[PDB]
């Protein structure tokens, strides 16, 4: 369950790569950025539709 | 100063005006008059002669027959003459 097997992986992932799992018959959610906000705490605020 | 509290997210605070407004900036309708009756003139048409006193010179971008701004109007006596010598008035 936790472990998985990829037929042909690329040896470039170190620890922080993120895996995303896509099934079939799934309506993937698209999303468009309009408003982006900066701050001195060093992060961004994204407002999107 | 290290942290930035009060993130203050803005979601529906800008949706509340409408959703197409945040993708397209909408258009400005003209003001409706009463003596004009019901002729709803827009900002890109003019089928009458205007007066060029302290006003701006209009521009044209494609087709669409337009009026003008009158700069000089004068009436004189029509003298007899053509592009030649044939000047018969009989």
């Amino acid at each position: 369950v936790k472990v998985k097997v990829s037929r042909v992986p690329d040896g470039v992932a170190e620890y922080s790569v993120w895996e995303l799992k896509l099934p079939t018959l799934r309506q993937r959610l698209f999303r468009c950025v309009s408003i982006r906000e900066n701050d001195d705490g060093t992060y961004a605020i994204t407002a999107v539709q | 100063g290290g942290m930035t509290g009060v993130l203050f997210s803005l979601g529906a605070s800008m949706v509340l005006g409408g959703v197409a407004q945040m993708l397209a900036p909408k258009a400005r309708t003209p003001r409706i008059q009463t003596t004009d009756n019901g002729k709803q003139n827009t900002y890109f048409s003019s089928l009458d002669n205007m007066v060029a006193q302290g006003n701006v010179l209009p521009v044209l971008y494609g087709e669409m027959r337009v009026g003008s701004r009158v700069v000089s109007q004068e009436i004189s006596t029509a003298d007899e003459g053509d592009g030649g010598q044939v000047v018969v008035i009989g």
